[PDB]
RNA sequence: AACGCGACGAUACUACCCGCACGUUGUAGACGUAUAAGAAUAGGCUCCGGCCUCGUAUCCUAGCAGGCGAUUCCUCCGCCGGCCUCGAAGUGGCCGUCGGUAAUUCGCGUAUUGCAAUUUAGACACGCGCGGGAUCAAAUCCUUUGCAGACGACUUAGAUGUG
């Protein structure tokens, strides 16, 4: 009974798209790292994985699951804020709703 | 530190009221459940007369064909004064609103399923580390019976049923913690010596 | 304000045929930089003399940096700044380590008591009390006392702003 | 005639007290400039306690409960340095309890995944000892 | 004339119900009182007695 | 200006024993005790001496500096009534009816109650509640006298201004008619 | 009119609720406080008044009154309530 | 007054933009009557304007004066 | 409040309750979703030794997604009962039975998913199935009544009866 975790990954929150006072940007999200609270702690998420997991009605080929892959490219603002840009802009319903950052690829 | 958690259930007491519903709005917009516990005992900055002709200038805007429909629906009661500024900080108008809206819960003193889970607190929007000493402060409390709310003297009454419970549970805190030390003690002479430093040597 | 240094401008008027060798003024301006240092020389020149930047000459542009910036000092400011009414003499004293530190101070002091402005405020003298008993301003003199020690009551501790939720409500007192 | 006070008791900026800053290091204020900055200097020859002579904010530092007893008022470095030494201010602030705490914080830093592994292993065995303990009582 | 919130007239209503009406009314509640009484008078977990549980929501479901 | 420093002090007395909190001042006498609360005022308590109390203030205001000299005095005073207590004495006065006066303890809230009757042949029987901790008597020195006492100046002043108020002509002449209930004279016990 | 009585639509129920029963402390005798009848009708009664101060003192009146028929009623039941924030 | 039980009608503070206009010319028209009138400047003026001096609770105003009444003796016997 | 809530009565089928078997079922969005004193902030906590900037803390945290057999251990977890306790929008404690259980140390097994591809794994609700227990209901139309009425609505009465 190993009654531990399996989580290798830092969780993350899709707060909103890249938008100015009126004007939106669905190419480019928002991530809010669990933890990271500082650009420089940012610095060290830039390029990974992030895959936003979400449930389907129809299973397609084994699962139910979908999911659409990113990548972090850069920090956003002073509070550890970062920009994703992923294969397809994220479903703007899913605006604080969690998304997965993955360790890959790692450089430590 | 930015930590999720399923729910953050908040200690009202000692919070200003505007500082503590930006802060809570936020977070309902960001995918977090808020439930604010104690709204009585929130705190408005400023003199009491100053809230008191606020909320009496707020009694005047009333709908003139229909006061049924259509018109501002005044509540007296504390957590929907409370809910009042959180609304007014979230586009309720919208379906994302909306949804925000549903991740919250106030509530007049700490309802049974809540009095035994742990009570945050919102630094930022503490009275005590915000107002300068000099200034003077009022309770929602002491507005919302001078307006009509009409159950002051009955949540008075099971906060003093719920404290006098919180009693029993803190003596018999205060035992198991004072058994712990004298277990540990006890354990600290027989468990190992190799084992002690190398916990010392980790911080542990 | 900002961040000053104090500078020495020498200037002279363009020598003509009929004067060579002019007078070779000289003032102490503070000046975030070089290019302001110099704009206040022909500023204040084209006011008290009759020199302008055309027919003048930057001689020299030198830093003037605080002999002892390590010992606490007590200073005093003459200066002239004009209001809706009129222009108005002020003395006033500043406690600080540098000449620049006592001059920033007053920039920031007279705007805020006054709503003064830089274009408003004429520094006539900064000066050094060389000892106490020089010292006017009851503030200045309650920070020179003896034995001067005092309590630091309702300290409001520093949490970092994105650490939202505190399990404990925290204390005032260290 | 009975009096009896439980008010506060707080600690005064004044010279000979060292106080400690953000960076974990030292300084004793040596003049009060004003209610809100002192001139400070801190002359261990630690270089993690060391500090460089110069202003501090008063709301960058904390108190210690450390006092130089009879520090002149304006002493330069190498007078600072003379009673820094004779007093023994870093052996009285590794004995405090700021100083074990930031210790403490420092040493579970550095713990790597295999001392996190060990650390979790051993924990487990003093816990051991610990529930038989208190299982008895 | 004094309206009928005038505080002078709520104290002298005070007085009134404490010094006349209160023990008129007193006697008549002793009187129906004895009427009623003379008509009514004519393991915890197995017993009840430990009080047990009989047969939208305030949380959010985890 | 931000003022530095700014003390009082208050002396004790022998007999006295002066019970502080964190600002909750109890003061017990040969008399009695008194308490009250002072939370709505920053002041640090301290003891300087042996029968000395000393109170202060850092970094304060003309306010909150001024604000010291207001405590200094609640505190005496409160000391004065453990020791010496307070006296106020009321003289009724009138020209054609003669006032009324009966005073009796109740043993209900255990306060005094004082009843007037025949002020200007008026019909209406005036009852004024006393503060706790305040005696009244009618004294047998003076004619249509009343002596009020007790540990509280507050309490005693505030009892006979209330005595005072109750007692005030209406729709009248004030040169003409001059009946009333007045504070004659103030001071101490002891 | 009046605009206490304003929203002049018929009732919700033909039996009409009391809305208040008067407040309660524990120091008076065991009580009930409402009962139920069915109106029959007027009549007329003479009164020998009783009014020191009236006109019609020591005199009769002529006055007109309400009869309501009373069968006992049967109690079959009893309800709990317990106080609440919301009421 | 009883204010606070029973306000009255609240006094706006929402700037009307007519009003931003109308009051942003009388701004404009009231600076161009004092240039005019600075024009017609039926009144004396003067080259030398009233110089305060040295304020009395400056330390050194001893030291001052000795300066400037020095500077004026030898500047005199020099020219 | 016709999209606020509570208590109670009777509920025929359908499936009302219980157990487990799953769903190519829905979820503004599980992945350790862990953590109850009260009160003051010009004071407070304590085991009465002392302690308090600091939740960068405490707990839990190893094993084919966590096997099998030992060595060794009375520590932790779970289900059922019995006694009680929890009503502000209702639960936890104690005891007993049974089941599981690295605190120490081993033996056997993992491969091949081929160099990553959500590590399809939680909770609630809904539906389909068995096998055990349980129940045999009402409302409306209709006729009638006038305490009601523009029409609906409403107060009534229609099963043996004071109809």
């Amino acid at each position: 009974p190993s009654e531990a975790g399996h989580r290798l990954y830092v969780k993350g929150r899709h707060l909103s798209y890249q938008r100015g006072r009126r004007n939106t940007h669905p190419k480019t999200s928002l991530i809010k790292i669990e933890g990271v609270d500082d650009t420089a702690a940012a610095n060290f998420y830039l390029g990974k994985r992030v895959a936003y997991v979400y449930r389907a009605q129809k299973e397609v080929r084994g699962t139910k699951i979908r999911v659409i892959w990113g990548k972090i490219t850069r920090p956003h603002g002073n509070s550890g804020v970062v920009r994703a840009k992923f294969t397809h802009p994220l479903p703007a319903r899913s605006f604080g709703a969690s998304v997965r950052i993955m360790l890959y690829p790692s450089s430590i | 530190m930015s930590s999720f958690e399923s729910v953050v259930v908040i200690d009202g007491k000692g919070h200003l009221l505007g500082r503590l519903a930006s802060i809570v709005a936020k977070q309902l917009l960001s995918g977090q459940k808020i439930v604010v516990v104690r709204c009585e005992a929130l705190n408005i900055s400023g003199e009491f007369f100053r809230a008191k002709l606020k909320y009496h200038a707020y009694l005047r805007k009333m709908t003139r064909y229909n006061p049924t429909r259509g018109g501002p629906f005044h509540f007296r009661a504390p957590s929907r004064i409370f809910y009042k500024a959180v609304r007014g900080m979230i586009p309720h108008k919208t379906a994302r609103g909306a949804a925000a809206l549903e991740r919250l819960k106030v509530f007049e003193g700490v309802p049974p399923p809540y009095d035994k889970k742990k009570k945050m607190v919102v630094p930022q929007a503490l009275r005590v580390l915000r107002l300068q000493p000099g200034r003077k402060y009022c309770t929602v409390g002491r507005l919302s019976h001078e307006v009509g709310w009409k159950y002051q003297d009955v949540v008075a009454r099971l906060e003093e049923r719920r404290k006098a419970k919180g009693a029993a549970y803190y003596e018999r805190k205060k035992l198991a913690a004072r058994q712990l030390s004298e277990a540990k003690k006890a354990a600290a002479a027989k468990v190992d010596p190799k084992v002690s430093e190398a916990l010392a040597a980790y911080g542990y | 304000m900002g961040r000053l240094q104090e500078y020495q401008v020498i200037g002279r008027h363009l020598p003509t045929e009929a004067n060579p060798n002019p007078a070779l003024y000289r003032m102490r301006i503070f000046a975030p930089n070089e290019v302001v240092a110099k704009s206040r020389f022909w500023y204040f020149l084209r006011g008290l003399k009759k020199v302008k930047k055309a027919t003048g000459e930057i001689v020299s542009v030198n830093v003037i940096s605080e002999k002892h910036p390590l010992k606490v000092k007590n200073f005093g400011i003459w200066l002239r700044y004009d209001s809706r009414s009129g222009t108005h003499n002020m003395y006033k004293e500043y406690r600080e380590t540098s000449r620049v530190a006592a001059v920033e101070a007053m920039y920031a002091d007279m705007a805020a008591r006054h709503r003064a402005r830089f274009r408003s405020i004429h520094i006539l003298k900064v000066v050094e009390l060389e000892k106490t008993e020089d010292v006017k301003r009851p503030y200045i003199k309650q920070l020179v006392a003896k034995n001067l020690s005092f309590p630091l009551p309702h300290r409001v501790p520093k949490i970092s702003t994105k650490k939202i939720f505190s399990a404990k409500r925290p204390s005032t007192f260290s | 005639a009975e009096i009896n006070v439980e008010a506060t008791s707080w600690r005064r900026v004044e010279v000979g007290r060292v106080l400690k800053l953000e960076n974990g290091s030292l300084a004793a204020i040596v003049e009060i400039i004003d209610h809100k900055r002192v001139l400070a200097d801190g002359p261990s020859s630690d270089p993690k306690l060391a500090t460089p002579r110069g202003i501090v904010p008063l709301s960058r530092a904390l108190l210690t409960p450390i006092v130089i007893p009879k520090l002149p008022r304006g002493a330069r470095t190498g007078a600072v340095k003379k009673a820094w030494e004779a007093y023994g201010v870093d052996a009285k602030w590794k004995e405090t309890n700021w100083a074990k705490k930031q210790l403490q914080q420092e040493r579970r830093q550095s713990l790597t995944d295999f001392d996190r592994f060990k650390v979790m292993r051993l924990k487990k065995q003093r816990r051991f000892e610990e529930r038989k303990a208190l299982a008895k009582i | 004339a004094k309206s009928a919130r005038a505080s002078r007239i709520k104290e002298n209503h005070q007085r009134f119900k404490k010094n006349i009406a209160g023990p008129v009314e007193a006697a008549r509640l002793e009187r129906l009182s004895a009427k009623l009484m003379a008509i009514a008078q004519a393991s915890g977990v197995k017993s009840g007695k430990s009080i047990g549980r009989k047969d939208s929501s305030i949380v959010f479901p985890m | 200006m931000r003022y530095i420093h700014s003390e009082e002090t208050i002396p004790v007395p022998e007999n006295l024993k002066v019970s502080i909190k964190s600002r909750l001042v109890t003061v017990e006498g040969p008399r009695g005790k008194l308490q009250k609360d002072l939370s709505h005022i920053a002041v640090n308590f301290s003891v300087v001496k042996k029968g000395v109390i000393g109170l202060e203030i850092h970094h304060g205001s003309r306010k909150d500096v001024a604000a010291l000299r207001t405590v200094r005095t609640i505190i005496n005073n409160m000391i004065i009534g453990v020791t010496k207590g307070f006296k106020y004495k009321m003289r009724y006065v009138y020209a054609h009816f003669p006032i009324n006066v009966n005073v009796e303890k109740n043993a209900e809230t255990g306060c005094y109650e004082v009843e007037i009757r025949n002020f200007i042949g008026e019909k209406i029987v005036r009852k004024v509640v006393m503060a706790p901790g305040v005696e009244v008597e009618i004294s047998k020195a003076q004619k249509d006298e009343l002596i009020l006492s007790g540990n509280s100046l507050e309490a005693v002043s505030q009892s006979a201004a209330d005595i005072q108020q109750i007692c005030k002509v209406r729709n009248k002449d004030i040169r003409k008619f001059l009946d009333g209930i007045y504070v004659s004279e103030k001071g101490n016990i002891v | 009119g009046s605009l206490a009585f304003l929203p002049r639509k018929r009732a919700a129920r033909h039996r009409g609720r009391v809305k208040s029963f008067p407040k309660d402390d524990p120091k008076k005798p065991v009580h009930l406080t409402a009962a139920m009848g069915y109106k029959a009708g007027m009549t007329t009664i003479v009164r020998d008044l009783d009014r020191p101060g009236a006109k019609a003192h020591k005199k009769e009146v002529v006055e007109a009154v309400t009869i309501i028929d009373c069968p006992p009623m049967v109690v079959v039941g009893l309800v709990g309530y317990i106080e609440t924030p919301r009421g | 007054a009883g204010t606070i039980n029973k306000p009255k009608k609240p006094t706006s503070k929402r700037k009307t933009t007519r009003l931003r206009a109308k009051i942003s010319k009388r701004a404009a028209e009231k600076k161009r009557k004092e240039r005019k009138l600075a024009r017609k400047n039926p009144e004396w003026r003067s080259k030398l304007k009233k110089d305060p001096g040295i304020p009395n609770l400056f330390p050194y105003k001893e030291r001052l004066l000795q300066q400037r009444e020095e500077e004026r003796i030898r500047r005199k016997e020099e020219l």
